[PDB]
């Protein structure tokens, strides 16, 4: 009944799709630039330059998903609360994967039915990472053929806690895996997207540690809706 | 005259630093972001070497070879294929599917440029 | 029952332990290529990106053993043979590690037994990577920092077929776990050194498909010598 | 006038990019590729600001913390810890041993640099 070893090894597989590709990018740019320093102007030196800091935090990105994965098998998952701005460090967060979302064409907005400040006593480290985990989320699967692609996120306070939904007009998960996404290693199967299966089970495991749930509404086609519910916890 | 080039790949990121070196040798690059893309610009004009991704969006590597080497401008143009895919079958399909070389990624940008050269002799 | 569970998500931190060093260089040399242009001469600027090159080049043999690892699980690995010249074979091994032994402090030796050509029916490609294989252990789990630290490969042919010899004088392994090196993700445990613990399973492999087999003589402080034996073929 | 600052870690492609950034800013730098060889070094002056490894041979760099807080002539040392751990466990025990700031590997050179400077002020 331990078919887990089974996802674990394809799970190997998927470390190498997502390692194949920034390496191709590090590894030829790199070369590029030593054996052409003389045909570089100083504006394509820096892009190329740029190039490699970027695919480097993708690796980073895959380092740090390795490292939270051993996290969750240890159980050692741990949260530090501070007394944060709610609307300020979704600000911080969208800020940051706006620049991310625009080489693929989509509006990162931020709306608030709620008074900002919205402070709470939460971890802003792991919550900002949630936030940058969903708007990654709906920005890569985000529907391709489409004008006015967007990406919204809407703070709200409702049954006491602090109820957070992120909407984009993505692909949409179907009916009948909108269950396991929270689940390790599980990913809608549908071609070379690079994926892991563990983005949603770390945000899982960070919502709940805070003390709250997480689910999803989603349609096929229209659009995807991700509910965060969180207590404020004073 | 220069020689002219189809750079057919998803990855935007790598059709940048492989028409910088393709041109860096004097060639002219002409980029596809698909295998139907590429088709099209196949409609234009006729190049003298292929750069063919395998996974692409909409149609992938493997049926642009078999659309090639079916039609008879296209079945004597040397193509080249720069696939993440480094599979054992994989390399034999696209070999057999009319492919002059099948190259992997991560590559080596003076060896793919090496052969490239070598085609167009 | 099923520990192989338990020691395949050891391997799983052994990756982002393998990861985590080469993104570290990559990271800090790229990103001050960046910020110091108008501070880098040009001695520093090719030996900043030579180092972008060679911790990308560490990554991609990361790569590659994640790729073979992969075959050995589902079986699907295959060798293609080609009558090649031995000797031109392991001297083309020795001078691919020579440059990366020379920065360890330690040199390579090739005393064959018999006089060269040697031509035998075998895949170069994977014979390469053997004794590449070898020849990389012979230098990083070499001696701590005594004088006169080498690394043999001694060509010969005995008992129908053609045997291979790779000398060190590297830390031994102890006799507790000379049996079991060759067996995935096993590495003798005994602190800032990188293991994945599959390089001899992939070795293993390569030998046994080629027809032979593998094994291994040491002492602790002696040094080490592996055995491989491959039969000459038509 | 200028600070003087004492590098330690056991991987020279490490102290190369960190020795750079540092001499930049016009610092002085004191290498050492070991913990215990760090304390050799401190022996014959007094560093302003000290990086610390972790994971290293001979001694790591967690027992040249518990010394640096032992003999009170280094105790009012600021030292920063640039380590490849990342463990909550393992930043607070350094935290502990007398260390001001811990930075986990890959880090920033930028944000480095500006905790360096805020250190040293
Ligand atoms: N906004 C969205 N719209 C539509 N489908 C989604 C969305 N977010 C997630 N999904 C689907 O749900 C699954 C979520 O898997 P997840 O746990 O995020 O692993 P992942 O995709 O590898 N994340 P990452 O590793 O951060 O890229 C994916 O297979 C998607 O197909
Ligand atoms: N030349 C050698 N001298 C002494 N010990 C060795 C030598 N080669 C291998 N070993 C031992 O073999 C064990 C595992 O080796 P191996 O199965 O190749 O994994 P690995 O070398 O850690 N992985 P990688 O280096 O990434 O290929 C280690 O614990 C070593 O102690
Ligand atoms: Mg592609
Ligand atoms: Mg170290």
């Amino acid at each position: 009944l331990k078919r887990i070893d089974r996802m674990k090894t394809e799970f190997i597989a998927n470390i190498s799709h997502e390692l194949r590709a920034p390496l191709t990018a590090i590894k030829a740019y790199a070369e590029t630039i030593y054996n052409s320093l003389g045909e570089l102007d100083l504006s394509t030196l820096k892009e190329f330059l740029e190039v490699i800091i970027d695919q480097s935090n993708h690796l980073e990105n895959l380092l740090n998903e390795l490292l939270d994965f051993s996290r969750l098998e240890r159980k050692s998952l741990q949260i530090n609360r501070e007394k944060v701005d709610l609307c300020d460090l979704v600000e911080s967060a969208v800020n940051a994967i706006k620049e991310f979302a625009s080489s693929h064409n989509v509006n990162v907005l931020f709306e608030s039915n709620v008074p900002c400040p919205v402070e709470a006593y939460i971890d802003p480290t792991r919550i900002r990472q949630v936030l940058l985990n969903l708007l990654n989320n709906g920005v890569k699967y985000s529907k391709k053929d489409a004008p006015d692609k967007y990406v919204k996120v809407i703070l709200d306070e409702k049954d006491g806690g602090v109820l957070i939904i992120v909407e984009d007009n993505g692909i949409g998960i179907p009916d009948h895996a909108k269950d396991r996404i929270f689940e390790q290693f599980y990913r809608v199967d549908s071609y070379e997207v690079p994926g892991t299966g563990l983005g949603l089970a770390i945000t899982k495991e960070i919502v709940e540690l805070h003390g709250g749930r997480i689910w999803v509404e989603s349609e096929v086609g229209k659009g995807s809706r991700f509910f965060v519910w969180i207590p404020k916890d004073r | 005259m220069s020689k002219k080039v189809l750079l057919v790949d998803d990855s935007a990121v790598l059709r940048k630093i492989v028409s910088f070196n393709l041109k860096k040798e004097g060639y002219e690059v002409i980029e596809a972001e698909n295998g139907q893309i590429a088709l099209e610009k196949l409609s234009e004009f006729t190049p003298d070497l292929i750069v063919l991704d395998i996974m692409m969006p909409v149609m992938d590597g493997f049926t642009v070879l078999k659309k090639l080497q079916e039609k008879e401008e296209w079945k004597r143009i040397p193509v080249i294929v720069l696939t993440a895919k480094g599979g054992e079958e994989d390399e034999s399909l696209a070999l057999s599917l009319g492919a002059r070389k099948v190259m992997r990624k991560p590559f080596s940008p003076s060896q793919f440029i090496e052969e490239v050269k070598h085609l167009l002799n």
